[PDB]
RNA sequence: AACAUGU
RNA sequence: CGCGGGGUGGAGCAGCCUGGUAGCUCGUCGGGCUCAUAACCCGAAGGUCGUCGGUUCAAAUCCGGCCCCCGCAACCA
RNA sequence: UCGGUACGGUUUGUGUAGGAUAGGUGGGAGACUGUGAAACCUCGACGCCAGUUGGGGCGGAGUCGUUGUUGAAAUACCACUCUGAUCGUAUUGGGCAUCUAACCUCGAACCCUGAAUCGGGUUUAGGGACAGUGCCUGGCGGGUAGUUUAACUGGGGCGGUUGCCUCCUAAAAUGUAACGGAGGCGCCCAAAGGUUCCCUCAACCUGGACGGCAAUCAGGUGGCGAGUGUAAAUGCACAAGGGAGCUUGACUGCGAGACUUACAAGUCAAGCAGGGACGAAAGUCGGGAUUAGUGAUCCGGCACCCCCGAGUGGAAGGGGUG
RNA sequence: UACUAAAAACACAGGUCCGUGCGAAGUCGCAAGACGAUGUAUACGGACUGACGCCUGCCCGGUGCUGGAAGGUUAAGAGGACCCGUUAACCCGCAAGGGUGAAGCGGAGAAUUUAAGCCCCAGUAAACGGCGGUGGUAACUAUAACCAUCCUAAGGUAGCG
RNA sequence: GGGAUGAGCUGUGGGUAGGGGUGAAAGGCCAAUCAAACUCCGUGAUAGCUGGUUCUCCCCGAAAUGCAUUUAGGUGCAGCGUUGCGUGGUUCACCGCGGAGGUAGAGCUACUGGAUGGCCGAUGGGUUACUGACGUCAGCCAAACUCCGA
RNA sequence: GCCGCAGCGAAAGCGAGUCUGAAUAGGGCGACCCACACGCGCAUACGCGCGUGUGAAUAGUGGCGUGUUCUGGACCCGAA
RNA sequence: AAUAUAUAGGGUGCGGGAGGGAACGCGGGGAAGUGAAACAUCUCAGUACCCGUAGGAGGAGAAAACAAUUGUGAUUCCGCA
């Protein structure tokens, strides 16, 4: 019955949006709980009370003694140091500097008092056996190897936003915390390091919280769902496919029971509008139940949804983007070679890669962000284009949602039109005083709806998506995958969400780089289902692993 | 919409001064030097 | 399974 | 007289509580189908949101002043 | 039967060279008498990280140790037990079924009983650890009981109104009623506060790419008609209006003296000390041009100060200050 | 309605519904006991309608009543991690104080486990109740058999006025 | 005047009791009393309401207003009365002086509004005998108008 | 036993002082005769502090009357 | 007795109980008017009334008591606090 983590009667809440409200659940060592819901339920303001960054207003909500918290921010942040310093600060943090002092006491208390520091070299000697932390050259080593990690002696300020989530998980997968918390795992990863991070979570000591929004990942990881309506947590089991049954019926049954309340209202307002006949009294006791119905029936009013809108652009020639011989690349690592494709008139085309390969680095010569060092890139007179991008540097913090996508101005263009600028966010779903939020405090979910707001008023008929698909719940996933669809000009998507390229696409450009070349591509003219077959018919016939522990305990 | 904030010090932590501020203009947390009467002296003051 | 009318 | 609901394209109704994008079915208009007409199919026009004057960057909407329509009380001697 | 706990058997772990990688620790140079290369058996536990860890058929012919190294570490065998699995015993709970012996029977017979459709006892036929009843506990509960259901008001009911802020009525100090006349409030601002410096508005006229009555420019004229976060009055051009720099006095300890006042409250305040902001200094600063933006007591909550501590030392509780 | 109301009011024979398997349901009593009934569903208690004749339409959303148990919510009991008060012992020590603290006894007590009920799922109106607006349209006018649209659980049928 | 062989009428004896009885149902009846009998007791119930309260004389002498009120015919405190002790002209009246106002009246080309007749004519209406903004010469009005002002 | 005889403070406590406060700052509450020559380091004069008195004016408490008041039926009469 | 040990029961013989009394006592059940300017917690009040049971009185009474570092030494009752 000993546990890790409990709740007492926790309420935290920004005011009107509420995040707990009279919650308690304990978390026992082994479980393996995916916390799920739509997005801006609150799902990372539970893991930040967990993790001790926020406090809970009226509750109590404290660890166990023993078994530290170890978190993975939605957004990890890093050091400006190298991989293999960058990998030191946790895991080693608190045992590299009993490391430090031993290699100082070898020397520096040879020539002093050998009497004092006996037993200060006896005191750390002693933490490197229960640990064996002598092997902190090799163990570095072997979690690089299993993470597939960058090369560990170049620095970290120029790397792929899925490397940096690389080097971020050996920071906590060294330290084996008995509660982590990960948020949004999944985001940045490829096909790889997923069915890695499930088998590694698979055995593994201790509570696993991942607010995933991804409907495969936690079918592995999971096995216990923990969920975030409006204020409330409901906890059960099953794997996933049962979390949107549940909330298909908790609307079916609080929709029309919200109805029932709808016509008695109606009949009791005709009721206080009648007017007091001869000497009777209309009663206290109904007019004082007429305003308890009337005041519980506005505060059920939160029912809405945003559909994604892009705007149409202007008409798109016979000529789009016209690649003819293109290499590219950064040092003696090449990473582009000898390219040739064309963007097509009206469809979807969809760029499929591993981590750190060069997705980002073939539009950003698209775009005219970067030069190439062999052939051209041609794009056409009539082209105007728009790019969204993956590290979302357009977005500052410190200004709020509304005065981003405007900049103080009342009226914007989207492209040859002039829509008003709260009436341009309030169809993003950023509606009322939540236009007033800075960018510090959005959540990840609606990052990758502001910086659609940002860079699709450009109106122009060729968008550049860099994965559109990464902190987005199912609601709107599908409302994002069917404006592409009814999009006029056209699209491509960089993403490594495989139900995502098998349902919106008509041409793919994918990666097929291996031992003796490490730098081809290859345009497909179909879609992602006819693409796989072919990439089993070409290239290794059914051949297109063993699980690296990462350590040896 | 306007609370009110409470403003601890950060050397002793006492709990001197009480005003309200704005919630969606100021999410953080204010910072102000007000004078501490356990200090004797002007320190910093976040909120709790 | 379509399927009315023609002063 | 007093309470309180209403006025949105030719007809009927949403939209109004929660301010930015005027919508739905029929009808009218032009073209199809048919020997011809209905039915059906395709494309279009049509609104001063009763009137004017305030709040607002912005009003069918929020608030006051008017002009019509509809419902309801008018009891005890 | 389905679970919990205690006890014991069997079994599980395989990035990279390798005996698919004893899982950890400790002991250790022997351990069995040797063919998953076996005969009945022969991975049909798992079977994937695949072949070693079983279908325990037998055989005293037939595996493996230590050495070699090939590693963070090794190699048999074994007590030592972490994660998971399964088997067994013991002790405890929950289901279901059966039993009878508590309890139940206004089923039957017999006696007390001379007269007994009462009661009691004996026996028999059934029900059965249920029912009934005690205690605790949720539900339901006008069946019943105690009560409440405001006032102003050109009678009462119906309609409206109740506290705060500004004007007029209000009769040139202050105050003044009516269901008299018009309007605001239950906030907002981290600058729209503090300070130091600098500037003058609206409207009209003349000239100017898009540009219109009116966007921005240039020049004349203009002494307050603009402006004041927000209603009105009193103020404000000396600006309290517009702009910029640094900032937190939207202070802690106080307060001579006043206004208003039935009381409770309300309001103003020179100046003194602490530690600060701006300023070269003089000085100014205890929120906002001023007056609305709020709720007595009681009972509680939290933070801190360490005042009391029911014999004593503590504590529980209480007390102060925010 | 003794003593201002004898009626169109109550009763009534007939009707339908609901309850009741037998020391019945119901009632009078804290109970024992009694009535029901020395009866046994062709019987007994309740509710409404009121001889007879012809008839008794549509509505199960609301509120009851009956059945159901997949899900949510929910009491005492059982359970008693974790935190707290005390102090054997121990440390720095001015040993004037502070700090870590076993066992025992306490205070406050979480997860977990648990029925009815309520939500929920259907049935039922001789159950309590409910059975619509606006605009156009025919050989003179008039009226609309007909049509458009909005709404509802359903939109007042036969008969009568 | 109705019933008068019937659900009739009647005698004698008996049963049902007070939130109970009985009722072919009227809130009917339960000792001339019933929307909960009667008698004793709690008990001298309580009533912001009406009535009453008894011999004399001498001095002084109100109020019906303010504020609060489950308050408006009640009450607390102030205002106004008497009396005890302090204070002693501090009260009040007149005359002279030092002062704030925005009523009466008047004025408005001094503001915000209303508005009469000329004159000039931007605009609007069919090239103009209709509309007549803003200006200007006269005559006016105001509780929420004021350059003034008893 | 009660009232008087010392107060201040929430209290610890200190005590003609005490609470607040960093304050020998200011307030709160409490205490304190200069009508008096004189003597004192007073002095253009009243005074400042302390003696000497010229021997200054405090004071409570118990009873019995009266006026109001508290608890009792509480001035008397009266409901449903 | 049923029925065997026996009991329930019945026969006989000696004692005792019953009901009344004005107050006072102990044990048990237990109001409302009223006051709270309404009222339910609270009050009225463990009052009025009722039930059981006494005695000339009754009840309590011989420390599993208080107290606070000294001490008092069964209970009841009156005065203070
Ligand atoms: N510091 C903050 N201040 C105000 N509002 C916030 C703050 N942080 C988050 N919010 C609001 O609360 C919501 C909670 O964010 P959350 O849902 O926890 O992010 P995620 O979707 O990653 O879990 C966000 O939608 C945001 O609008
Ligand atoms: N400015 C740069 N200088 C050097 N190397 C770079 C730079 N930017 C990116 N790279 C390298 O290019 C490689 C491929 O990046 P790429 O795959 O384009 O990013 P993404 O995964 O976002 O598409 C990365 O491994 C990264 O190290
Ligand atoms: O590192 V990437 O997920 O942008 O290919
Ligand atoms: O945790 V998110 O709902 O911002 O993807
Ligand atoms: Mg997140
Ligand atoms: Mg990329
Ligand atoms: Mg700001
Ligand atoms: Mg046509
Ligand atoms: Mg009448
Ligand atoms: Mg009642
Ligand atoms: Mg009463
Ligand atoms: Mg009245
Ligand atoms: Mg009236
Ligand atoms: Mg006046
Ligand atoms: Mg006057
Ligand atoms: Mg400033
Ligand atoms: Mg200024
Ligand atoms: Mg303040
Ligand atoms: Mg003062
Ligand atoms: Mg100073
Ligand atoms: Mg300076
Ligand atoms: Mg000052
Ligand atoms: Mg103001
Ligand atoms: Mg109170
Ligand atoms: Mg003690
Ligand atoms: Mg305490
Ligand atoms: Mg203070
Ligand atoms: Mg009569
Ligand atoms: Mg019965
Ligand atoms: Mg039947
Ligand atoms: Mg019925
Ligand atoms: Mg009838
Ligand atoms: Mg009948
Ligand atoms: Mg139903
Ligand atoms: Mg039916
Ligand atoms: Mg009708
Ligand atoms: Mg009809
Ligand atoms: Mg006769
Ligand atoms: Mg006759
Ligand atoms: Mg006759
Ligand atoms: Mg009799
Ligand atoms: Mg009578
Ligand atoms: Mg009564
Ligand atoms: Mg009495
Ligand atoms: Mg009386
Ligand atoms: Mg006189
Ligand atoms: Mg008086
Ligand atoms: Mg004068
Ligand atoms: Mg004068
Ligand atoms: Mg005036
Ligand atoms: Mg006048
Ligand atoms: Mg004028
Ligand atoms: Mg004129
Ligand atoms: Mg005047
Ligand atoms: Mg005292
Ligand atoms: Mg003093
Ligand atoms: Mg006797
Ligand atoms: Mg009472
Ligand atoms: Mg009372
Ligand atoms: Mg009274
Ligand atoms: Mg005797
Ligand atoms: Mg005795
Ligand atoms: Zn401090």
């Amino acid at each position: 019955a000993e546990f890790i983590y409990t709740m007492k009667k926790v309420r935290k809440a920004h005011g009107d949006k509420v995040i707990l409200d009279d919650v308690t659940l304990s978390f026992y060592p082994g479980a393996k709980i995916g916390v799920v819901g739509p997005n801006g339920a609150g799902k990372s303001s539970v893991l930040r009370i967990m993790a001790g960054l926020d406090k809970p207003n009226n509750g109590d909500a404290f660890l166990a003694t023993g078994a530290t918290v170890g978190i993975l921010q939605q957004e990890p942040p890093l050091n400006e140091d190298k991989t293999v310093r960058g990998n030191v600060e946790e895991g080693m943090g608190d045992i590299k500097i009993k490391l430090d002092r031993f290699n100082e006491v070898a020397e520096l208390m040879a020539t002093d008092y050998t009497d004092e520091l006996m037993e200060e070299m006896g005191r750390l000697q002693e933490e490197l056996d229960h640990a064996d932390a002598w092997d902190l050259d090799a163990q570095l080593e072997q979690a690089m190897d299993a993470l597939r990690c960058p090369p560990a002696d170049e620095p970290v300020t120029n790397l792929s936003g899925g490397e940096r989530r690389r080097v971020a998980l050996c920071k906590l997968l060294l330290s084996k915390p008995d509660l982590l918390l990960l948020d949004e795992p999944t985001n940045h990863l490829d096909a790889e390091s997923v069915q890695w991070l499930e088998q590694h979570l698979a055995s593994y000591p201790g509570a696993i919280l991942a607010v995933t929004h991804d409907r495969y990942f936690l079918d592995n990881v999971a096995e216990w769902i923990l969920e975030l309506d409006r204020g409330r947590a409901y906890p059960y089991e099953g794997n996933y496919s049962t979390y949107l049954e549940k909330k298909a019926e908790r609307l079916a049954v609080q929709g029309r029971k919200d109805a029932k309340l709808q016509k008695r209202l109606t009949e009791e307002l005709a009721w206080v509008r009648s007017g007091a006949k001869a000497r009777q009294a209309k009663s206290k006791a109904r007019l004082q139940r007429y305003e308890e119905m009337a005041a519980e029936a506005e505060k059920t009013r939160k029912l809405d949804f945003e559909e994604i809108q892009i705007p149409v652009g202007p008409r798109l020639g016979n000529v789009v983007v016209e690649v003819d011989h293109l290499d590219k690349g950064y040092d003696g690592r090449a990473l582009i070679k000898d390219l040739s494709f064309s963007l097509p008139r009206n469809g979807i085309v969809g760029v499929i890669g591993p981590n750190g390969v060069g997705k980002t680095t073939l539009f950003k010569t698209i775009v005219g962000l970067e030069t190439p060092d062999s052939g051209s890139v041609k794009v056409g007179e009539t082209v105007k284009l728009s790019y969204v991008d993956q590290a979302r540097a357009g977005i500052d913090p410190r200004k709020t949602v509304w005065e981003v996508v405007s900049d103080g101005l009342d009226y914007i263009q989207v492209g040859q039109t002039e829509v008003p600028s709260r009436a341009y966010v309030s169809a993003f779903g950023f509606k009322g005083p939540d236009q007033q939020k800075p960018a510090g405090v959005l959540s990840g979910g609606e990052r990758n709806r502001l910086n659609l707001a940002l860079t699709l008023k450009q109106g122009g008929n060729l968008i550049l998506l860099d994965e559109p698909t990464n902190d987005l719940d199912v609601e709107t996933l599908g409302s994002l995958e069917n404006a592409l669809l009814n999009f006029p000009g056209c699209a491509v998507v960089i993403s490594h969400d495989r139900w995502f390229l098998d349902r919106t696409c008509t041409h793919i450009l994918a990666w097929e780089g291996d031992d003796d070349n490490e730098a081809k591509w290859f345009w497909f003219e179909g879609n992602f289902g006819a693409y796989e077959e072919n990439k089993v018919e070409r290239l290794g016939v059914d051949a297109a692993v063993t699980h690296r522990k990462l350590t040896r305990g | 919409v306007r609370p009110k904030i409470t403003l601890a010090c950060e050397v002793c932590k006492h709990r001197n001064y009480i005003t309200k501020k704005n919630r969606r203009n100021d999410p953080d947390r204010l910072e102000l030097k007000k004078f501490c009467p356990n200090c004797g002296k002007h320190q910093a003051h976040r909120e709790t």
